[PDB]
């Protein structure tokens, strides 16, 4: 029964100090998961491509393909702000989801267009309504002139992963192609890489989370 | 019905978690608190002592009977070798880990931690591949088909069942929303996720003891077994649940144990119940492992007992 | 029928003129039969990746009209477009605002 | 599956587009060859070594011969069983060596010559043919106990139809395609001959479907057939569909290959100087669709994967190997159910409900499984695995 | 069960070895024979370390001018013929390498005893409780 | 009935069809709507290919489903 006690106290001791070790972390608690633990506390301890010359090069190449293949035909064209950076979607900060910048892009240049169903505002008004109904409470509403406006509640662009901060990197203006508005979302200040797209909200609580920075998102 | 053969369990000691018979029918893997129990089928044990800190929760065979993967809440996972001792020592999670499980090749290991995230390891390399951050809740199981591997279901504790990708690690189909895109006290825990055999729909047990098949092509649920009383529906542990596919079966069963000592078999073709096992009433069955004609199951106790 | 030989390789500028421009410059005594539509495809791939700029500056100025400012823009706001017009200078094209630090107050 | 969840517009694109990774070696690779799914990379580095990577790390898994009988210098051939299980691999040190791949320690089988190897291929039962270095006819290994047989200049690439694994097909030095009818064990006459160059054919390369065929001629030109068989391995003809060719620089090709199935796509890689591409051509037409772009040196040899869908090319300079993958971009749409991304502004068109507020027993077959996905690749076929060696794990 | 396992241990220590030593060792009269003949030109081939015949009566007059070829003790060169590589020269090697890989899992497997020693040494451990 | 046909470029299109027409009435429908002739076209719906000769019906398509078309793109 030597074994019992001289591996105990040897295996034990070595894997505790390994564990303080590896643990930079405060020590959470917790036990098994056999028992029914929820633990939903508020607050979480843990965590929480080429060139551009290529990009135009394919993209010309590809709408003189379609634009080849069109005499056997409308029902082809295609959106023409294509000029937009690579970015991706992952879990933020400022809110849960939120749109991070994958390549390192200068300022005063275009990212993305905010893209939705075009409706009008008694519409907009309904739905806004509706969602607040379901528990929705998030509103991707936009407004693009006095008597149209933009959702992209179920239908749009990655453009809806974009956070309120009190401090932006990026505005939004609103251009006219083809003699209609669209919204466009440009770098007010040079963005580095694997960094959040902030922007300003402008509504007219806040997780901010900025240094200087005010408590409301209205 | 199947038949009752032998508990030939160890009931001494701490809980055990689950057991889960090797991919030959030959052997039963239960776990205690920091060592291994394994019992050969043949009445015989031997048992295998671990590094973990703390008490582990699922442990998972591989695919040629040579390793056994085991997931402490010390926030790291061990893979031992059956025979050469201890293998690899994956440390990257940050949380809990519960649930684990490895694809038909035994190339890469999943891992399901409570950091809201899940991990693909490379087994051989003992390296980290990939991480996958897609849940702002409990992430409680992740489950690769044995036919296929390039998909993985995931279900938390918000209801979220996602599907991703073995290669890349995407999300592929979300069949259930989360508090933000639903009334928020309609939200129910998903406790169990399982694959068909075929990879085609998707068993999945939740805390309010019903059990659904998707269509995960068309996301939408085709099957609902229940207990028509709700006495241990309301449930809180990981109540075991399994699907058993009889060797040259008609249509496969599927199988569940409820907070009591109770389990279950309905025809999934029919809905039609065909029998329930109960003790043989005692404590809330722990966990269910079936295979070809078989069927393991391990109560909150140390209770253990097997059919045929 | 008749097939304009630019016409044969996707191409809009013209092949025929610069094959006869070729012949008729005096640049050699023989001129390839394919050298005319190699050139005139690079002729048109740079007009087109500089009228591209051209065109995304005249648009994020909020006019609809390219004009030799927009065209300075495009070029020397570039890095490799610059090299190849680093000696040219573009009558109305202004230059490109740049103010040092040391003069920057503080 | 991962496929029919998929989006069928990303998975269906025709051929790679973008690379990817970029394995590196230590040694210089040679050789290289798929498993016959898309699992396995078997590469033949600088020296006789012999590696096993697996596609779903990029790192190896196995490496034969590390007990005794490895190859000692530069391999010429790698060819894999249609299960998966025995490997084929012949080297410039004379020997062909199949591999049982339950045992990868030592070498199942091997037998021996008086002459480097150009390449080595499958037949079944187990039978090898082989083409060796300066002579004028094949061999054919059965060797279940090791015995070989023998069967307009040389003879240096040989290849079995698909369709009809009787016929077998070789291309001489001098310019002539030559015909064998495996009607016998070791007793094969020709069916058909003819010459269609002045220089060495170095390819032979043939659809899945036995309905084209292919060839690399040491003039700077590719000749593209449409052969057929018929009359119980009799009846065979060539009709010139195509040649293809450098119009710029003239530079030569190092390797070619073909699509799936109906080889709707001809993959050639160059050879010259300042020659760092990959070209593309269809074969109805013949036109050039696509020049893969990627490496910085001279790509000798190729390999596709229809199952994965990518192409794998070893440089030559270096020795790294490049892939070319299909690549799907993460879509947010599938974070809900009912999330539909668009790329324009839709309109919205309303009833005038809108603004006025205010059993199932379908068929379900679980045990059944999917022959064909998206693709068209066969699923189902045997995929015998590697098993993994743990001495070579504790340290 | 385990002795069956890592017993192979000791073949692999002995008799494999000792085969293969021999059959590397071959190699040295089978290449002194053709040095000897080629020293007194001609590149000396391979084909005649089979059983290490180099079935010859006196080979410096044997290769003498009536008969280039090796008519007896064949080697496969007639000439200064680039047909073969002449493995003669560093054949070794590939049993060097093989020694080599020899040596190799003999240390390897000599450490692989050592770990499930530790294991058992805890396993009786184990079973006398 | 109505059934969708989605097209890569961003368009789709809201067919008028009958379950007992032929797929290949289906193709002559998106060609004299559209006027893509049905050689050229290429016609998928939950990740199997419509094959040629069979009909709507046997694929059990029913109203406002939705089906993507993607064109065997040449030179
Ligand atoms: C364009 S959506 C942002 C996307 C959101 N993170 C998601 O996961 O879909 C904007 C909405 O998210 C929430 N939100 C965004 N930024 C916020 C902030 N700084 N503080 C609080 N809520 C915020 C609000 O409900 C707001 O109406
Ligand atoms: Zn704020």
């Amino acid at each position: 029964s030597r074994r019992k006690v001289l591996e105990e106290e040897k295996a034990s001791d070595w894997q505790i100090e390994l564990n303080g070790t590896l643990f930079d972390s405060e020590l959470q608690p917790g036990s098994s998961f056999k028992a029914e633990g929820f633990r939903k506390i508020a607050d979480k301890l843990k965590i929480n491509v080429s060139s551009s010359r290529d990009n135009r090069a394919s993209n010309r190449r590809f709408q003189q393909d379609i634009e080849a293949q069109k005499a056997a035909i409308l029902l082809s064209l295609n959106q023409l702000n294509k000029r937009k950076k690579p970015v991706m979607f992952a879990r933020s900060a400022i809110h849960n989801w939120g749109l991070y910048a994958l390549d390192s892009i200068a300022a005063k240049e275009m990212i993305i267009e905010y893209v939705g169903e075009r409706i009008r505002q008694p519409v907009a008004e309904m739905r806004e309504k509706r969602y607040l109904k379901n528990g929705i409470g998030s509103s991707y509403l936009f407004r693009v002139d006095e008597n149209t406006v933009i959702d992209a509640t179920k239908k749009g662009g990655i453009a809806r992963f974009i956070n309120h901060c009190c401090d932006p990197n990026c505005t939004a203006k609103i251009i006219k192609v083809g003699g209609r508005r669209r919204i466009v979302i440009y770098a007010l200040r040079d963005i580095a890489a694997s960094e959040e797209l902030t922007y300003d909200y402008k509504f007219e609580p806040c997780l901010c989370g900025a240094p200087n920075c005010k408590g409301f998102l209205n | 019905m199947f038949q009752f053969v032998t508990p030939v369990g160890t009931q001494n000691g701490l809980k055990a978690t689950c057991a889960k018979i090797s991919p030959d029918g030959q052997f039963l893997a239960i776990t205690q608190g920091l060592n291994i129990l394994i019992y050969d089928i043949r009445t015989v044990s031997q048992t295998l002592v671990t590094s973990h800190a703390r008490p582990f929760s699922e442990l998972c065979w591989s695919p040629d009977g040579q390793c056994i993967a085991t997931a402490s809440d010390d926030f790291s996972v061990e893979i031992i070798h059956l025979s050469y001792g201890l293998l690899h020592t994956f440390i990257g999670h940050t949380a809990p880990v519960i649930s684990l499980t490895f694809n038909r090749k035994g190339n890469l290991l999943f891992t399901s931690s409570m950091d809201e995230s899940i991990k693909i390891w490379d087994t051989l390399n003992g390296s980290l591949m990939k991480t996958i951050s897609a849940h702002s809740e409990a992430v409680v199981s992740v489950d690769v088909p044995m036919n296929d591997s390039s998909i993985l279901s995931s279900g938390s504790y918000d209801g979220l069942i996602r599907i991703f990708d073995a290669e890349t690690g995407h999300c592929l189909k979300t069949l259930t929303y989360d508090k933000d895109w639903k009334r928020e006290n309609g939200v129910v825990p998903i406790s169990q996720v399982k694959f068909s055999e075929n990879a085609r729909y998707l068993l999945v047990k939740s805390l309010d003891g019903v059990v659904k098949i998707w269509d995960c092509i068309g996301g939408c649920v085709v099957r609902t077994f229940q207990v028509q009383p709700l006495e241990k529906g309301v449930l809180h542990h990981s109540c075991g649940m399994d699907f058993l596919n009889p060797e040259d079966g008609s249509t496969p069963l599927v199988i569940s144990g409820y907070e009591n000592g109770d389990i279950y078999c309905w025809n999934s073709d029919t809905k039609s119940l065909l029998q329930l096992l109960d003790g043989s009433h005692s404590s809330p069955v722990m966990s269910i492992h079936c295979f070809g004609n078989i069927m393991c199951s391990l109560a909150l106790n140390g209770d253990c007992c097997l059919w045929r | 029928k008749a097939k304009t030989r630019s016409s044969r390789a996707g191409l809009q500028f013209p092949v025929g003129r610069v094959h006869r421009l070729l012949r008729k410059g005096n640049y050699a005594e023989r001129v390839g039969a394919g050298a005319p539509v190699y050139l005139a495809a690079v002729l048109e791939y740079l007009t087109a990746e500089i009228l591209e700029l051209a065109g995304n500056a005249a648009r994020d100025n909020k006019k609809t009209r390219i004009i030799p400012r927009h065209l300075q823009l495009a070029v020397r706001n570039d890095e490799e477009l610059n090299k190849l017009l680093g000696r040219v200078t573009i009558a109305q094209g202004g230059v490109l605002p740049n103010i040092q630090s040391v003069l920057l107050p503080k | 599956m991962n496929i029919l969840l998929q989006d069928p517009f990303a998975v269906l694109k025709e051929h790679p587009e973008k690379l990817t990774h970029t394995i590196e070696n230590p040694l210089r690779t040679e050789c290289l060859q798929f498993s016959p799914c898309g699992d396995y990379l078997a590469l033949g580095c600088a020296n006789g070594a012999l590696v096993i990577y697996d596609m779903d790390t990029f790192r190896p898994i196995c490496v034969p011969g590390n007990m005794l009988g490895a190859h000692v210098r530069p391999i010429t051939s790698i060819a894999w069983s249609p299960d998966g299980r025995l490997l084929l691999t012949s080297s410039r040190d004379w020997s062909i060596k199949l591999w049982d791949l339950s045992k990868p320690s030592k070498p199942l089988k091997e037998i021996r010559f008086d002459s480097p190897i150009w390449g080595c291929q499958w037949l079944d039962r187990r039978l090898c043919v082989a083409t060796i270095f300066e002579e004028s006819d094949a061999y054919v290994i059965d060797f279940s106990n090791d015995p070989v047989a023998s069967l307009h200049g040389y003879v240096l690439v040989c290849t079995v139809h698909t369709k009809h694994p009787n016929i077998i097909i070789v291309g001489t030095s001098k310019g002539w395609l030559d015909f064998y009818k495996f009607h016998s064990l070791y007793q094969t006459e020709c069916i058909h001959s003819l010459k269609i160059t002045s220089s060495n054919i170095k390819h032979l390369i043939v659809s899945q479907n036995g309905e084209r065929l292919a060839i690399n001629c040491s003039d700077r030109t590719i000749r593209q057939y449409e052969i057929s068989i018929d009359d119980e391995n009799s009846a065979v003809e060539l009709t010139l569909e195509h040649k293809y060719q450098d119009v710029i620089n003239k530079l030569q090709w190092n390797c070619i290959l073909f699509s799936n199935n109906t080889a709707e796509y001809l993959v050639a890689s160059t050879h010259g100087s300042s020659a760092h591409e990959l070209y593309i051509w269809e074969t109805t037409s013949g036109t050039l669709v696509r020049v893969l772009e990627g490496a910085e040196e001279e790509l000798i040899d190729i390999n596709w994967d229809f199952y994965s869908m990518s192409i794998v090319s070893n440089g030559f300079e270096s020795g790294n190997v490049y892939v070319w993958s299909v690549v799907i971009p993460p879509k947010w749409s599938a974070l809900a159910p009912d999330f539909e991304e668009v790329e324009e502004n839709v309109d919205y068109l309303e009833k005038e409900d809108e603004f006025d507020e205010v059993e199932e027993e379908i068929a379900i077959d679980l045990r059944t499984r999917e022959q064909y996905d998206v693709r068209g690749n066969n699923l189902l076929v045997e995929r015998f695995t590697i098993p993994t060696d743990y001495t070579r794990i504790i340290k | 069960l385990f002795k069956k396992k890592l017993e192979l241990l000791e073949v692999y220590l002995g008799w494999l070895d000792n085969v293969y030593t021999e059959m590397r060792k071959l190699d040295d009269d089978a290449a002194s024979h053709v040095e000897c003949g080629k020293e007194d030109n001609i590149c000396g081939y391979c084909s005649t370390y089979e059983r290490i015949p180099c079935s010859v009566e006196e080979f410096v007059r044997d290769f003498g001018s009536n008969e280039e070829a090796t008519k007896i003790h064949e080697v496969c060169t007639k000439w200064k013929c680039n047909r073969h590589l002449d493995w003669v020269s560093t054949n070794q090697e590939q049993y060097l390498q093989q020694i080599d890989s020899l040596e190799s899992m003999q240390e390897r497997l000599q450490h692989l005893i050592q770990a499930r020693k530790k294991q058992l040494n805890i396993q009786y451990y184990e079973e006398i409780l | 009935m109505q059934i969708f046909v989605k097209t890569l470029t961003g368009k789709t299109i809201t067919l008028e069809v009958e379950p007992s027409d032929t797929i290949e009435n289906v193709k002559a429908k998106i060609q004299d709507k559209e006027g893509i002739p049905p050689d050229q076209q290429r016609l998928i719906f939950a990740g199997k290919q419509l094959e040629d000769g069979r009909t709507l019906s046997d694929y059990n398509i029913q109203k406002e489903s939705t089906l993507h078309l993607v064109l065997r793109l040449r030179g």
